[PDB]
């Protein structure tokens, strides 16, 4: 148990990899966004 | 705690008591070799520890023994003059190769045990 | 999907601040609070007890700058508070009870730092969740590949980690306390020597925008020598805010030189090249070279002109010739930390990582041992 | 206002040239990756050939 | 001043677009070209093997 | 400086953009 | 000895002090001021004197604009300077510079044309054969008679700390803090402004400087004594000015030197020199640390004031550890303590080589002494 202890186990790195990408996404394409709007405002 | 208190004991008893009876004796032995040299310029010394901080004894030994005059020493009666004796009489000793380790003007000055004793027994045993 | 968490990266120097799966901080700015310290004589304008960080940096005149973070430690805990106060309500304007938060921390720092960071974020802002993450696994995650050695150096602390197929190895990192705030210090030590004098914390900021307007790491340092002595083409001109004008010349090459000989400060440690080595050979022998073709920079110290050639040199002279060094600098390598952050809070299987706020009410603040790094 | 666009002209104009300095060195490798391809196709038929 | 301080500006935000864009295909390219780069030495290490 | 010429584009660009959209969303709206 | 005795000059901010080699005493000991006339000149057949160097124009302070040539421990006039060094040479010292090597001192941080300046002045006018540059500080440990401890040196001009350990000196402990007896006399100057007396012009500067010599002292606890002071009017002196009338001092005594531990007074956020010292004792290495807190030398005429080392002492010992012993070393004559420890650097034999020789300056040129002193 003490060598993997602080990360779950049987996960792609696919996902991660996807991840950056799109992340990478919206500096290449410079996108307008805003921040998520709190339920209390509306 | 016992066996850490009993092997000190060992210790404080056997190493202590040898170190410091050796070295009595080779004091009383050196100091007795060093008054028939200083015989010839009419000085002497009581204690080994005690009169070897001013360096003047060591010069006019160093005298005796080389035949040879050495430079003066300055006639100052501060710490760091008796600190500028000890390191001319230390650099007479650097020039003709005799070989010094841990040796300092300060070793000297302050009065270390061993120190003073080992430059002793270096004197004896590599000038004469 | 459901609601968005929020990143806080928390260096020595400056806090930068944003929300999770976006590219780069909404909010970024000095992590310092000021108080006034003359009299206060016209009737009717108002109190105000302290300034926090970029409001204090424009009102400098009379105030006495202070730190919070030192050598990336909290000493006190209350300017810390109003800085995450000011970050939460004044920059980012939303409600802390929503959103999940993820902290960033350096690699070896006192047990408790960690339990009262957690303390904090529980008690008082109510956070629902929170995480704590190493910087350096964060750059490692922003450079996107599985095995690397890591330098990051800030504002406070400099330190090595290898990791290697997602495995870190914790023997091998390595902390050193040479960072810029010691090198904008001996910036004012050496700037004595033109004339000009520098005391107040005020004036640590204008050395510091001296040192990072110009400033720049030598290739070789006798070899620049030699030049800035024989001619006057490495001088440069610096205007203060008061309209005087500083020339630097010699200097410019001299402070971020200090990073390589500490020897300069006082300080016995060795260079961060030797640092990054030494780390090297901790590890591993099967390892070794793919480490030597993965070291990443990563901080803000490391945005001085001509570092990555100075650095590839030395390990390459240090380094067995037989194998190639590379060194792979971003140009956004500043914010590389929060970029990481972002790329680890909004992962799918990230999500089952966070600290309850049931599980912090049920094993008080010792928790974050158990989980986290 | 004619202050901040003198500025102004100063950073587009110092950008103007650094786009195409750019841009060089990205058809340079354009046309170098032709010869490295072709080398290495010569390559793999002495590859072959031993 | 205004007017041409206005019309500079979006300018200067056109051309940083272009800058982002050229940037972007360098780094493309750039990661291609090094694992192209030591494709070719192991192309000659089966070679000089055979 | 090129190093530090993309860095300046890149604080420029993006991190004030988005701080400059999300204060505008939030100015109407309050 | 066979060889020329040297000459041992000490030029602080406020007094610049001169003598020989050897010697336990300076020879002359004058003010550091430049004068010049500023009035109408009438009875034509007297003298015509351009300018008054020294202690005739403290003689004479009525009728001259008094000028500072040091200011800061930096010289920022020269020609006065040189003025000030002709009037030691021939007029107070009565000896060719040609004939002798001499000795300089100077403040531990300061500019580098400061010693290239002096070093080319020196040897290019006054053709002296030999000279050397050398720090107060280290004077004055030289002078305590031992050789490992922190001295605390306060001019009229500067004030820094070093420590010193075993002959070896830590660069990267050297603390510098500017805030002298200037700066407490333009205070006093300022607070004398509540009891009605006004001094304004330079040549009262010096009125208030004697008011502050005869008539100040530093209090063990502040609160308390002006409580005390508040209460009666148990503490109150009364100084006679040079025309006749006598201004009470009363409160202000222990309100002058109080700036020197509280720099709040003067508008400065740099801490106290206890704080200073401290700092610097803490910037040294773990295993120095004790030997630092029980060699604590005083030195410079501003620690000359009674109470400084009890309250130095009190201060020092609760930011201290408790473990441990704090003793305050403050020698009776600290004020000439660096030209004592100048006269003991020029005696010894080994110092005999490290002077900067004519041929060397004519070789290397002013840069030597960066690579010859210190
Ligand atoms: N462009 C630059 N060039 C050189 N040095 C810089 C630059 N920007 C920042 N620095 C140095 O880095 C420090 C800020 O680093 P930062 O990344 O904020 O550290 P952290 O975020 O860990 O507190 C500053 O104090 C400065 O000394
Ligand atoms: N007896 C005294 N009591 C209190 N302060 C004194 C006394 N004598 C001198 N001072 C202060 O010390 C200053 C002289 O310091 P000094 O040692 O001459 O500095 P330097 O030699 O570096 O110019 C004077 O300006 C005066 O304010």
């Amino acid at each position: 148990a003490v060598p993997n202890l602080f990360v779950p186990l049987n996960t792609n790195p696919k996902e991660v990899q996807e991840m950056r990408n799109k992340i990478r996404e919206q500096n290449l394409q410079d996108i307008k966004t805003a921040g998520p709007q709190s339920q209390v405002l509306c | 705690d016992n066996d850490n208190s009993s092997a000190r004991l060992f210790e404080r008893s056997r190493i202590k008591a040898l170190a410091d009876e050796r070295e009595v004796v080779q004091k009383k032995t050196f100091t007795k070799w060093v008054n028939s040299h200083l015989a010839r310029v009419s000085c002497r010394i009581t204690d080994l520890y005690k009169d070897l901080r001013d360096g003047r004894m060591l010069i006019k030994l160093l005298e005796v023994l080389s035949g040879e005059m050495l430079p003066k020493p300055t006639k100052g009666k501060m710490r760091i003059h008796c600190l500028e004796n000890v390191d001319k009489a230390l650099q007479f000793l650097k020039e003709q190769r005799v070989h010094l380790e841990n040796m300092g003007s300060h070793d000297i000055v302050d009065g270390n045990h061993r120190l003073v004793l080992g430059l002793i027994w270096t004197i004896i045993l590599r000038f004469q | 999907d459901d609601i968005a968490a929020l990143v806080v990266d928390n260096g020595s120097g400056m806090c930068k601040a944003g929300f999770a799966g976006d590219d780069a901080p909404r909010a970024v700015f000095p992590s310092i609070v000021g108080r006034p310290r003359h009299q206060g004589v016209m009737v009717g304008m108002g109190q105000k007890d302290s300034y926090v960080g970029d409001e204090a940096q424009s009102k400098r005149g009379i105030l006495t700058l202070k730190y919070p973070i030192e050598h990336g430690i909290v000493t006190n805990w209350d300017d810390m508070e109003k800085i995450w106060h000011h970050t939460f309500y004044n920059e980012l304007r939303v409600a802390p009870e929503e959103h999940p938060v993820l902290l960033t921390e350096a690699p070896l720092n006192p047990k408790a730092n960690r339990e009262k960071m957690t303390q904090i974020m529980f008690e008082t802002f109510n956070t629902p969740a929170m995480y704590v993450a190493i910087q350096a696994v964060l750059s490692l995650y922003a450079s996107g590949r599985t095995t690397g050695i890591v330098m990051d150096s800030g504002d406070g602390v400099t330190h090595t980690v290898p990791i290697y197929e997602g495995y870190a190895l914790p023997h091998a990192i390595l902390r050193l306390d040479l960072a810029g705030r010691d090198l904008t210090d001996y910036l004012m030590k050496i700037l004595t020597e033109r004339g000009y004098s520098f005391t107040t914390t005020a004036e640590r900021e204008i050395v510091r925008d001296i040192k990072e307007k110009l400033c720049y790491v030598a290739l070789d340092f006798e070899q620049e020598m030699a030049t800035a002595a024989s001619s006057s083409s490495l001088e440069k001109s610096y205007e203060l805010p008061d309209g005087q004008v500083i020339t630097i010349g010699n200097e410019r090459f001299r402070c971020p030189e200090a990073l390589f000989q500490p020897s300069f400060l006082g300080m016995e440690s060795c260079g961060i090249h030797e640092t990054t080595f030494n780390s090297i050979m901790k590890c591993d022998v099967d390892i070794r070279k793919d480490l030597y073709a993965n070291t990443v920079l990563s901080g803000g110290t490391t945005m001085y002109p001509g570092i990555a050639d100075r650095m590839q040199k030395e390990i390459t002279a240090l380094a067995p010739s037989t194998m190639k060094i590379k060194i792979i600098a971003p140009p956004e390598r500043k914010y590389s930390v929060w970029i990481g952050g972002s790329i680890l809070a909004s992962l799918s299987t990230f999500q089952q990582m966070w600290i309850s706020k049931q599980e912090y009410d049920e094993s008080g603040p010792s928790i974050v041992h158990r989980k986290c790094f | 206002a004619e202050s901040r666009c003198r500025e102004m002209d100063e950073q587009i104009r110092l950008m103007d040239q650094n786009l195409k300095c750019l841009s060089a060195a990205e058809e340079k490798y354009s046309q170098k990756e032709d010869k490295y391809e072709e080398e290495i196709k010569i390559l793999t038929d002495k590859l072959k050939e031993a | 001043s205004e007017g041409q301080v206005r019309q500079l500006e979006e300018q200067l935000r056109i051309m940083d677009q272009t800058l982002k864009a050229l940037m972007a295909a360098e780094d493309k390219y750039s990661q291609k070209e090094d694992k192209y780069e030591e494709e070719i030495k192991v192309l000659s290490d089966k070679l000089k093997e055979a």
